[PDB]
């Protein structure tokens, strides 16, 4: 009841979890080299070829 | 498939895959994905007239 931090595995393995769905989200906002990380940008402002 | 048409000597650059300009998109478009080719001479000496 009193002392906390005994139940470390339990609450890694959730926080493991969650900073990978975190990265995997954030991964979302990168240009990999190209101009923009937003599709509708490249479509408006570019032609198709 | 074969098609013959005459243009205007600076208009030549126009035809090609992907390409925007007047005769490019009101007068003859080429698909992107076109396998094939192009063939061009000048008519000066007989398509020209005074």
């Amino acid at each position: 009841s009193s002392t906390a931090s005994a139940l470390g595995k339990l609450q890694d393995v959730v926080n493991q979890n969650a900073q990978a769905l975190n990265t995997l989200v954030k991964q979302l906002s990168s240009n990999f080299g190209a101009i923009s990380s937003v599709l509708n940008d490249i479509l408006s402002r570019l032609d198709p070829p | 498939y074969a098609d013959s048409f005459v243009i205007r000597g600076d208009e030549v650059r126009q035809i090609a895959p992907g390409q925007t300009g007047k005769i490019a998109d009101y007068n003859y478009k080429l698909p992107d994905d076109f396998t094939g080719c192009v063939i061009a001479w000048n008519s000066n000496n007989l398509d020209s007239k005074v």
